């Protein structure tokens, strides 16, 4: 699926909607 | 009050605060033997320890705070250093804009610690801070007397030079470069005088100004001592 | 009389000279907000507000005259402002003639309101202006320094090296730049050296001798207060 | 120990103190009067005073030795002196290898001894010295800030300038540059601010605090003393 | 005598004195407006000039000789003034040779009288010269510390950099220049360290030493003030 | 007819002889 | 002939050997 | 032959083995 808030996130493994990968799954600014 | 007792000892103990000194400093060269052009696996490396680290230091301020029932937020430095622990904790779950990464900046700000944490820092600094005010007279009026002339100027020198004095603010940095004496005369002066020629009688005075008023100031200290 | 006290409590309220430093910071703001790249029809705007400013400022200013004259010309710092705000009434009913803009450089300079019209600047620049004469015999012998060197140099350095020596103002000037430590090695005494070799036997003795006057000087402070 | 005796008379003796000081001062200029832009026989003359000197300095630290034993060793200045005599003999007969020249500079190293062989200056390099403890809290601190905005400003403005700020080395020799004044604007600042545009934000404090806080240096010597 | 007493009271008189003082800052003036971008007649009229001041001023000095001999020399004030007119006096009778134009140096030099002859200037910077002995001290052992610097500096960085460094005299000049922070880096060490990377452990320290012992120096004058 | 000095001035309402429009119109010397 | 030691020279009126013109004759170090 | 540690040493008149010529035959790195 995705990867969740706080889930580890690689190339193949992208963060859900509204998030941005750094190693982790960071929200973005609102 | 048994297991607060405990929590107390261990907060106040010099053990628990020079641990904290000793991590702070190990996570300083941490983050210090940090070379930008890598974008090498050492860089994302980097995060994670800032990641252990941070949450090493939310556990020490949050046991600070249920020691120092709000006494801490009123001392100062605790609040300052809860302040700095609470922006490096954000900055670790939150994300950057994207235009600028700014939050970048506030996880490299967490280095600040070695002051706040260190109570031979923390007393110089208050020394010196206590000083401050006694000066605060001089350093207003030197602030108002840039805001004068840096106006003239701009509004004078605004046509052509615009990099320098074409608005307030590049009028006030140039002004206290000028201050400074770093290439006053030969990369600005000068330039300017080869259009307006008499912008010398402009800046020699703003010269004596400040660095009498600077020589004041020390005299200042001078009176202190 | 009735009427005159009436005025003259007006006038010397506090109220009435904080109005006048309000007005006075918001005039400063307003010609602030000045970027020379406009030409967008903000320049008349702005002229409208300095003129505005500048009648209620020759009204606030009658008022002052009229309560306490000799008296009022007899305060150097009251004559001062009074000066200011007649140049820019001036300024109002004059044009910049043409070759040159220097009455709409007088519409500028009015801005010393800020500290002629306050007291508390008013009283600390006086404390320093009540330093300076102390010292000015120092400031006259490096002028004296000053001249006889800068005689010197530009009868020596003007023919290879007119643009910095040519005449007796430009040393002047070159001279004065040597004092700051400012590029004085890599843009002038080297070029020079290069055709004079022995011009740094002029330079070094100079430097000292200005250099070690001007802390005879800060140390000429320490020795007054 | 009647030998002995006559040993220690002579190496107390002021002639053999002024001797040495003038053999050490003929070295001087005898090294001195050295052009590298040379290539010619001399370089082997110099190599062979500087033999004859090193053999001479050996004799007289060997005598010393002999007059003072641990004696010796206690004054820091007579182990300072054996330590540059050491070196002068080890660089004699040992060898740069090829990539770096480090021996030839310890041979022109052997110069200190002006300073150490010499008592006048010895007693005053000595205050001078006791001095710096007074300050020592005040270096640490500043060294401290420097260690601080060093990690800051290299995670900062590491990545586009890494001929100024790639590492933690020149982001310190940077940042050390900025404390003296010396092309901070045009050749460092202003070139940054045209991709990171609040870089001043940066710099304007530090200059402050460095600055400022060097003020307290030198006036902690005018409290001092 | 009666003539000597007269000339002598001519001599000291104030308006004597006032009367030199003036005709000096006149010669200054005059001295002064000189424009290099000239080859004028203007120039011929200088030289003029120059020859009446100083045969004035030789009449002056001849006559502070009448009145006093030994005295005169022995205030260092006085014989210095009448090397100064000397000197002009010299350049007045002969000329230098083409190479060189040191002689209408020596001309040009003569503007120190308006120190010398003036009397309140001859007390501030009596006051100073009396102030330098009390720190002579530091300044030889400032001398000291250049001299050595310069040596080990000349030796290290003289092959790949000799315009800065290829000699003693350039290595004193570029010592001294660093000392006044002007250029230390982006024209001096940072070209040095391209080719010798480890030069900034040589300067950082040696600015630490020079500068602090100039606060010292400066500190010795505050020590003469407090 | 014209502005004269100080009355308000503009492409249709110019400024008498001797001075110069500047929103108001000025004068050129004494 | 030729101009001696401090007489006024010129373009026409030059000075004597071993001297040199300065709007007067001066001597050349000798 | 060779020049040993301490023998003069010139063009003609080289160092034995791990030595090198200044004047004289010094040890590199022993
Ligand atoms: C080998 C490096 C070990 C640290 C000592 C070097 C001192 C220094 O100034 O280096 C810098 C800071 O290092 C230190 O001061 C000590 C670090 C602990 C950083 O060097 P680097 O380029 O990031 O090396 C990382 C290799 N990928
Ligand atoms: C646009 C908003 C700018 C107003 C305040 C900016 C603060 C500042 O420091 O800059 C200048 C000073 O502004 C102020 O201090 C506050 C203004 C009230 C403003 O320059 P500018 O006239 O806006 O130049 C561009 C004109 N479009
Ligand atoms: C001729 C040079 C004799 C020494 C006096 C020169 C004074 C000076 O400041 O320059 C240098 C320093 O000389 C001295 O102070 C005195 C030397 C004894 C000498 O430069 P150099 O290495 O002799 O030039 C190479 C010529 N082949
Ligand atoms: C043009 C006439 C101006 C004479 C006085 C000017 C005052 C000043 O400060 O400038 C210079 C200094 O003059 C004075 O201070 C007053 C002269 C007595 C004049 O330079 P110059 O030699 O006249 O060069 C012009 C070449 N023909």
């Amino acid at each position: 699926y995705c990867q969740k808030w706080m889930w580890t996130c690689d190339s193949e493994r992208k963060c859900c909607e509204g998030m941005v990968c750094r190693l982790w799954c960071k929200k973005k600014l609102w | 009050s048994h297991m607060y007792l405990r929590i107390t000892n261990i907060v106040e103990s010099s053990f628990f605060t020079k641990f904290i000194i000793y991590l702070i400093v190990l996570n300083t060269l941490f983050m210090a033997m940090e070379h930008h052009p890598m974008t090498e696996e050492f860089k994302n490396v980097l995060a994670i320890g800032n990641l252990v680290f941070t949450g090493i230091f939310a556990i020490e301020i949050i046991l600070r705070i249920y020691v120092h029932r709000i006494s801490f937020f009123k001392d100062p430095w605790s609040l300052f250093d809860s302040l700095i622990v609470t922006l490096s904790l954000v900055e670790l779950f939150l994300a950057d804009v994207e235009g600028l990464s700014v939050l970048r900046s506030f996880r490299l700000l967490r280095v600040f610690r070695l002051v706040t944490a260190v109570p031979q820092m923390r007393k110089i600094v208050s020394a010196l801070i206590s000083v401050i005010p006694g000066m605060l007279s001089v350093i207003a009026l030197m602030t108002l007397f840039f805001y004068i002339f840096a106006i003239m100027a701009t509004q004078l020198f605004g046509e052509r030079f615009p990099e320098w004095f074409g608005t307030l603010g590049e009028s006030f940095y140039t002004l206290f470069q000028v201050m400074t004496l770093e290439s006053w005369s030969m990369g600005i002066v000068r330039p300017l005088m080869e259009v307006y020629p008499y912008a010398w009688v402009f800046f020699i005075p703003f010269i004596f100004v400040v660095t009498f008023v600077m020589i004041n100031l020390v005299v200042a200290i001078c009176v202190d001592a």
